[PDB]
């Protein structure tokens, strides 16, 4: 029951990622690939809890 | 602190849901710079 809105790029090795991808460095947020003409898996749900 | 029993209702259950891990008590200043009486 927690809602993650942080931007910050997550850093995995000891360079700072200085709120760019780089080395050790990679984007949390990624795309979903909602599309009509796939399977199930690119099937978007609406979940309501 | 005074000595005694104090029972303590609960007041308002807010689901607020979010990470708290840091926190900071606000005070009122009184302009007459600024002076405030005797408080703990």
């Amino acid at each position: 029951f927690e809602r993650d809105i942080s931007t910050e790029i997550y850093q995995a090795g000891n360079k700072p990622c200085n709120g760019v991808a780089g080395f050790n460095c990679y984007f949390p947020l990624r795309s979903y690939s909602f599309r009509p003409t796939y399977g199930v898996g690119h099937q978007p749900y609406r979940v309501v809890v | 602190l005074p000595q005694g029993f104090s029972a303590l209702e609960p007041l308002v259950d807010l689901p607020i849901g979010i990470n708290i891990t840091r926190f900071q008590t606000l005070l009122a200043l009184h302009r007459s710079g600024w002076t405030a009486g005797a408080a703990a």
